[PDB]
């Protein structure tokens, strides 16, 4: 499977000028473009090396769509402020996520078009790409408006056409790097914590893609009720990092096994301290 | 390929 | 309107070797709103020319940022991330621990 995503944030700053608009685009776990309204000449720019050979036409159309959306968000933030009967001086946020997923055949599994206002769900297009989910009463007003105006068909036409068509093209531009995996380099570390117990940390380093499963097991049984897990973190080179830890009795280290699942690993790893 | 919004919220 | 306190991780791009050039990262995630302050510290003083990623958010709409500067670790130099957010009354310092 492959994915195309755009993460769009519009934050009004009353008294500090016009709202701040950022849209950042991803294919899978690799950022490929960004637009930031506060940049030099604000425009869509390549954020991956395989994007830099695109012509002036591609960038001008992308830049024009970002500027259209920027005005759409300033209007939408003002409209939402009236919907919620909010006062004039607060900063508020609209967020929009959109993109598409493709399978082994590289045809659309699902398209996304969903919004958050002030960090919470606002309205989302359903998997049918025909109906909307309003999170609250202000979003029911929005749902009535877009259903009458046939907004769903407008996004659906993009999701079924341009989004998949260009996501497949991006897979060609970055084929040598986007389709690669880096299997995790995994190790277990040991740190004493008491005179009674020890922390065993299972490490995974230098892996792409970001998706991974780490589990600790005792005598073949998941210890996820005792696991401390951090979020998968980016190394900064395109790879990711993660660890899972269990706290176990002194002298019991060799009874615990950590298991590693990753798209680069045909078989899951079993490691011991 | 980015797409711009149509109807306002 | 939700407010989320961030999660903070301070770590190196590669396994830290004294005298080997490396990268120091502060990864902050799960926070709302987007406005945040992130500084990287060496011996308590703030490190200049710290780069950061383009602002993005996850499935639950909470933001994540990566703040990074190239550095060369030593035995006795101390490094940290200092984050301030609306959820945090006082600035949060998370010390860099190369084993944790």
């Amino acid at each position: 499977p492959h994915s195309l995503r755009y993460f769009v944030t519009a934050v009004s700053r009353p008294g500090l000028g016009e709202p701040r608009f950022i849209a950042v685009g991803y294919v899978d776990d690799t950022q490929f473009v960004r637009f930031d309204s506060d940049a030099d000449n604000p425009r869509f720019e390549p954020r991956a090396p395989w994007m830099e050979q695109e012509g002036p036409e591609y960038w001008e159309e992308q830049t024009q769509r970002a500027k259209s959306d920027e005005q759409w968000f300033r209007v939408s933030l003002r409209t939402a402020q009236r919907y919620y009967n909010q006062s004039k001086g607060g900063s508020h946020t609209f967020q929009r996520m959109f993109g598409c997923d493709v399978g082994s055949d590289w045809r659309l599994l699902r398209g996304y078009h969903q919004f958050a206002y002030d960090g919470r769900d606002y309205i989302a297009l359903n998997e049918d790409l025909k109906t909307w989910t309003a999170a609250d009463t202000a979003a029911l007003i929005t749902r009535r408006k877009w259903e009458q105006a046939g907004d769903a068909e407008y996004y659906r036409a993009y999701l079924e056409g341009e989004c998949v068509e260009w996501l497949r093209r991006y897979l060609e531009l970055g084929n040598e790097t986007l389709l690669r995996t880096d299997s995790p380099k995994a190790h277990v570390t040991y740190h004493p914590r008491s005179q009674v117990d020890v922390t065993l940390r299972c490490w995974a380093l230098g892996f792409y893609p970001a998706d991974i499963t780490l589990t600790w097991q005792l005598n073949g049984e998941d210890l996820t009720q005792d696991m401390e897990l951090v979020e998968t973190r980016p190394a900064g080179d395109g790879t990711f990092q993660k660890w899972a830890a269990v706290v176990v009795p002194l002298g019991k280290e060799q009874n615990y096994t950590c298991h590693v699942h990753h798209k680069g690993l045909p078989e899951p790893l079993t490691l011991r301290w | 390929y980015y797409q711009s919004g149509l109807s306002i919220v | 309107m939700i407010q989320r306190t961030p999660k903070i991780q301070v770590y190196s791009r590669h396994p830290a070797e004294n005298g080997k050039s490396n990268f120091l990262n502060c990864y902050v995630s799960g926070f709302h709103p987007s406005d945040i302050e992130v500084d990287l510290l060496k011996n308590g003083e703030r490190i200049e020319k710290v780069e950061h990623s383009d602002l993005s958010f996850s499935k639950d709409w909470s933001f994540y940022l990566l703040y990074y500067t190239e550095f060369t670790p030593t035995e006795k130099d101390e490094y940290a991330c200092r984050v301030n957010h609306v959820t945090l009354s006082q600035p949060k310092i998370v010390k860099w621990d190369r084993d944790m």
